[PDB]
DNA sequence: TCGATGTATATATCTGACTCGTGCCTGGAGACTAGGGAGTAATCCCCTTGGCGGTTAAAACGCGGGGGACAGCGCGTACGTGCGTTTAAGCGGTGCTAGAGCTGTCTACGACCAATTGAGCGGCCTCGGCACCGGGATTCTGA
DNA sequence: TCAGAATCCCGGTGCCGAGGCCGCTCAATTGGTCGTAGACAGCTCTAGCACCGCTTAAACGCACGTACGCGCTGTCCCCCGCGTTTTAACCGCCAAGGGGATTACTCCCTAGTCTCCAGGCACGAGTCAGATATATACATCGA
């Protein structure tokens, strides 16, 4: 039968996946996470949230993830590998630290 | 079901798609996932820092905004 | 280690590590780890 | 009769808006008759080539109308406007598409 | 309903000016008022800074051009002090 | 003679002299605190100005740097700086 | 009239007082200043400023000195896990850095 | 490309390696390459 | 006269650093990357001290200058 | 004779130029480049720097080699080794900017 | 080097929001007092020369060698990839109510101000932490 | 383990910077108007949350394969560590005037207001890109 070589497809992945603009984590999950972390932050009170802050906060998010990725692939790089690896992640987070972490 | 599972490896794959990123190694997601769960801590207080602040019971769009904007991230197409 | 507020005053922490001091609405600080 | 300041300047945006937003905005005690003019000249300019950057990339795109995906483009692909805009993320605007030479075989 | 002022208007104007055949939808439109509000603010923020630190209580034109020197990077700076002193000398007359 | 110049040397000398009262300070710590003081100063009122502004109000009362102080410290120097703000604003009412 | 107190002696602070408030009005930060807000910002700056001053003479006794001085400074900030975060991007004038050589280059 | 203004739009520029733009007094472009 | 930075000077910043091993080809890199941060430093305090029509830059200008650009600087000021 | 192995007076130096504070560029070479770089930039005007004007713009610089260096060294050691490499400077430039 | 197997672009073909249009308020255009800048002016101080010069502490050049480190070859495992389940997201319509949001309206509150007077600046000045002067020590490396 | 040699401790000296002291002078306290900002009630109505049915994408297993990372050549080269010569930074020093920085002054430009009016804002009406079916040059593994 056919079957594409190991890494062929996630360059098609890739390509399809910088053109477009929609979101790409489930949008029900996201607010439900969104929605434990405030109750926990504010102590069994119920905080009733908009529909456009959720899809705000969610923007937000992805847009760190997605810059977050590309420092530590850079890293990898650096590093000669091919790679992702968790240790690239503390690094990237480590140089840019306090200044860039808010 | 943990609600920080939602987020599941083929959204952190597709992010890391988006980002650039070609191999990926199986460690990545729990990481990933912690570092979505602090910013999302620290942006969500600041939130509701801001909407207690104005007397109201319900966060909007805007605090949200104000609140990612004082931590250094500007957001655009939210009314500012 | 302590000051006269009272504050558990230590080395500083590793924030690229996931160590984090949460912080609630009642200001009760609840020291964090990765 | 009356005359927009605005228009004396040959200025699109307005001027007594921008003159009120700066004496209500507690920037200062008194503000000059040039101030607005000035701010809302280099406003104009700004909005003019960020709009001549968006329908560049619309019209390459075989589009009439511009939208957040283009105007992340524009504003990313330009040098001297991408310092001002470092620090800022644009809503539904995707990334710019690249692919390091070492992962393409 | 409530009054809510935003730069809709110039905005559409100098769109059609620049380019006489294309339209902006919603979300790009929101996008580029909150771009304007975003440079008014810092654009007055950095002039009264300046007008504060000479102790001086009034935001001239000199204020403006400074902290357009200050902040826009090179040509944009250069482009913007240009058109801004050519729309005073106009508005003067 | 010459201008007036306005610092918190004496204030900052006062304090010192509270929690370790054999210990002085020299002239460059002093230009330190009184530059320390001043940016945390300017990072307090600003920001109670920006809520002040975001809620249409023309008023910085003590509710504004209470949130102000909650939103630019970090755990339990917050805790700490709203307690003490409470206590001197509750014995100045008196 | 009376005799007069200050407004730092009524509610038992060090920092001025009435200096913070004239600095609010002057400062062009809101048409109009409570009452309390200025109080709460003199009772906020004493507390950070007492904090800051205690550890920098701790670390001037632990090196058998009786002055504080920049470095002594330092080295209170840079140990502090919230002090460093609210001090993060400022560098402090003839202070140094932290004495810190990490272990894998230690034979 | 030109804009109607009149400046010349360039691709950013790798300023880690030292490319860089000279302004002066007359706020006049000058690419700078590292 | 940016050679006016010696050699052994680079040596002496990164064992400040922490730095135990250094190239050869670092010491270029090193100026370039001083000269750059001065220019910026210098034009925005030429700036500022411009708009003072002053002809003396004085120490509060870099300090302003360093504040805008994103580093604080404590002490110098009075 | 006596001779010392390689490395082992890079941490004697390292922890004598860590405990102390004092400036490690001499003043005069720094202040003709700052000199130098405001006359090219202001194009023949000559400007007065004030005593102090100097000293701060020496101690920012300094402090923000110290602080570069350490990055492309934490990045080196990343990398695997014990020399600080010309890229590894252009990474942590890159990572933070 | 070609067959063809997934395929993601081009080719034609029907449909809901952006740009029209118009009420209609609510926010923009003009004379006139009064404090904030512009221009002026003697004064002193600190900054840059233009030099003094000398001394001594870095700086530069050179040589020997020891350890990084880069290229390269081997093993094994794990993360990529395609195919058969099942599980929770997405869409649409109901509905109920919590709660934003606009209006009325006074009451406590802060701006404004003449008048004192004492806290907080500036200039002086001794003396004691502190840096510097000189004299014995534990840790690294060849034998 | 023994032998150089750099470092820290220890005591004695001279110094200049830092705590008080005195004098003085602006600005903060006391005390009292006077507009008005907003805190409190009241009402409307509008989005937000919970639910019910129906239609579809992640999860878990299974077979290659190629990325990588210690281990040994290997080797080689280049960056320390030390010695010897060079040089220029820096510390006291005369000086003197350009420009900051006074005071310190004296004389001319924007804010608030009342009168008048038009230009953006909100509320209805009409299609271009969104989506649906071919189709079709891409390109890419395996012989």
């Amino acid at each position: 039968p056919h079957r594409y070589r190991p890494g062929t497809v996630a360059l098609r992945e890739i390509r399809r996946y910088q053109k477009s603009t929609e979101l790409l984590i489930r949008r029900q999950p996201f607010a439900r996470v969104v929605r434990e972390i405030c109750l926990l932050f504010t102590r069994g009170v119920d905080y009733r949230w908009q529909a456009m802050a959720l899809l705000a906060l969610q923007e937000a998010a992805e847009a760190f993830l997605v810059h977050l990725l590309e420092d530590a692939y850079l890293c990898s790089l650096h590093a000669r590998r091919v790679t992702l690896y968790p240790k690239d992640l503390q690094l990237a987070r480590r140089l840019r630290g306090l200044q860039g972490e808010g | 079901r943990d609600n920080i599972q939602g987020i599941t490896k083929p959204a952190i794959r597709r992010l890391a798609r988006r980002g650039g990123v070609k191999r990926i190694s199986g460690l990545i997601y729990e990481e990933t996932r912690g570092v979505l769960k602090v910013f999302l801590e620290n942006v969500i207080r600041d939130a509701v820092t801001y909407t207690e602040h104005a007397k109201r019971k319900t966060v909007t769009a805007m605090d949200v905004v104000y609140a990612l904007k004082r931590q250094g991230r500007t957001l655009y197409g939210f009314g500012g | 280690i302590y000051t006269r507020s009272g504050r558990l005053v230590k080395p500083p922490l590793s924030f690229w590590c996931g160590e984090r001091e949460f912080v609630d609405r009642e200001l009760n600080v609840t020291i964090q780890k990765g | 009769k009356a005359k927009t300041r605005s228009s004396r300047a040959g200025l699109q945006f307005p001027v007594g808006r921008v003159h009120r937003l700066l004496r209500k905005g507690n920037y200062s005690e008194r503000v000059g008759a040039g101030a607005p003019v000035y701010l809302a000249a280099v406003l104009e300019y700004l909005t003019a080539e960020i709009l001549e950057l968006a329908g560049n990339a619309a019209r390459d795109n075989k589009k009439t109308r511009i939208i957040p995906r283009h105007l992340q483009l524009a504003i990313r692909n330009d040098e001297e406007l991408n310092k001002l805009l470092g620090r800022v993320t644009i809503a539904q605007g995707g990334v710019l598409p690249n692919i390091q030479a070492v992962l393409l075989p | 309903r409530s009054r809510k002022e935003s730069y809709s208007i110039y905005v559409y104007k100098v769109l059609k000016q620049v380019h006489p055949d294309t339209g902006i939808s919603s979300k790009a439109m929101g996008i580029m008022n909150s771009f304007v509000n975003d440079i008014f603010e810092r654009i007055a923020g950095e002039a009264s800074r300046l007008a504060h630190y000479n102790k001086r209580s009034t935001i001239t034109s000199r204020e403006i051009q400074t902290a357009v020197r200050l902040l826009l990077p090179g040509e944009l700076a250069k482009h913007a002090v240009s058109e801004g002193t050519k729309a005073v000398t106009k508005y003067t007359s």
